[PDB]
């Protein structure tokens, strides 16, 4: 059952939770061959692992750049929960290290390119579309949520599509084990639940509704709050009205009503049948959660592959070189790392 | 349109966190 998965789970987690994995590659085991992404502290860069011969993808982190924007503690975070976690729909963590300079974090490479890519260029997913990448993102914050962890940055530019075309949830950045409630201002301005905007104090929840905008996204090809300015969609987050296309079902208006909730006492996922108010929704009933799991459901979509290192499905970067300093910076503060 | 007024909006690129 789903009871005796969860706890073998939890189990296996708390293992390397308490004693996690460290100094497990060197700069020097790696190819770099090109960008594959950007943020404020570095740069994705696919790579090929000299001994094996694998592609990789490298998120590599400046040091000075994580320590200016205050985010050494979100930045630990993402580390030790990424080495610990082990689901289907969750990109896998090969290998960590650093170096004077930078903090890298080696995982296999997903070619299939973002879901926000294939979203924007096509439009909008079908609702039997939409339904089969929602079920892994249900499935998957089950698994997380059970572990006391927020992931705190779902969206299509964090989601993967991988060869047999299902989803590898990238970016722990902001993900947190957190028993009780936390207060931190962090995610992206169109996901964010009232109570992050409102600067309350917010648990679990705030995912759920991630799961709402998520879902419209897919299905209508916008966002449901939206606005050329950050000020502009929060005012629309925290302001009830939510306009639904006319193409949408009744069923998925009725599971988007529900999690686009601003009610914490009425948003599902968050209630006394926690995840089971979604998993059973009139809009998932063509839903087999265990097929979904087994990988045995025929991908709606499957991207197209031309080689281990083919970045086709990815954006071009501008390629900028990896400088390492002769001297350690910030040690003290990544010294768990 | 909805479609119209978010494809002229700034909003449909790649969105940064917060
Ligand atoms: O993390 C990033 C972007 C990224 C990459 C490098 C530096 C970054 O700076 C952080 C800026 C703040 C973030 C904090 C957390 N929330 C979002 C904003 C962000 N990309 C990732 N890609 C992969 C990845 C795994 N396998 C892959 N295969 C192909 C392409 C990418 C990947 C894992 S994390």
């Amino acid at each position: 059952s789903v009871k005796e998965f969860l706890a073998k789970a939890k189990e296996d987690f708390l293992k390397k939770w308490e004693s996690p994995a460290q100094n497990t590659a060197h700069l020097d085991q790696f190819e770099r061959i090109k960008t594959l992404g950007t943020g404020s502290f570095g740069r994705v860069m696919l790579v090929k692992h000299k001994e094996t011969g694998n592609h990789y993808a490298m998120k590599i982190l400046d040091k000075q750049k994580v320590v200016k924007l205050k985010q050494i503690e979100h930045t630990l975070n993402e580390k030790r929960i990424l080495q610990a976690v082990n689901f289907p729909f969750l990109v896998k963590l090969e290998f960590s290290f650093k170096d004077n300079s930078n903090l890298y974090m080696v995982m296999e490479y997903v070619p299939g390119g973002e879901m926000f890519s294939h979203l924007r260029r096509i439009g909008r997913f079908s609702e039997p579309h939409a339904r089969f990448y929602a079920a892994q993102i249900v499935l998957t914050f089950e698994y997380l949520h059970s572990l006391d962890l927020i992931y705190r940055d779902l969206k299509p530019e964090n989601l993967l599509i991988d060869q047999q075309g299902y989803i590898q949830v990238t970016d722990f950045g902001f993900a947190k084990r957190v028993k009780g409630r936390t207060w931190t201002l962090c995610g992206t301005p169109e996901y964010l639940a009232p109570e992050i905007i409102l600067s309350k104090g917010y648990n679990k929840a705030v995912d759920w509704w991630a799961l709402g905008v998520l879902i419209y996204e897919m299905a209508a090809g916008y966002p449901p709050f939206f606005a050329d300015q950050p000020i502009q969609i929060y005012e629309k987050i925290v302001s009830g009205k939510v306009r639904f296309p006319s193409h949408f079902s009744s069923d998925l208006k009725d599971l988007l009503r529900n999690l686009l909730q601003v009610d914490l006492t009425k948003r599902f996922g968050n209630l006394k049948n926690g995840v089971n108010d979604i998993k059973n929704h009139k809009w998932f009933a063509t839903t087999d959660w265990i097929a979904i799991y087994q990988r045995k459901v025929e991908a709606p979509f499957i991207p197209k592959f031309k080689g281990p290192g083919d970045t086709s499905n990815f954006d071009d970067y501008e390629e900028e070189e990896i400088r390492v300093s002769i001297n350690e910076k910030c040690g003290k503060e990544f010294s768990e790392f | 349109t909805t479609y119209a007024d978010f494809i002229a909006s700034g909003r449909t690129g790649r969105r940064n966190a917060i």
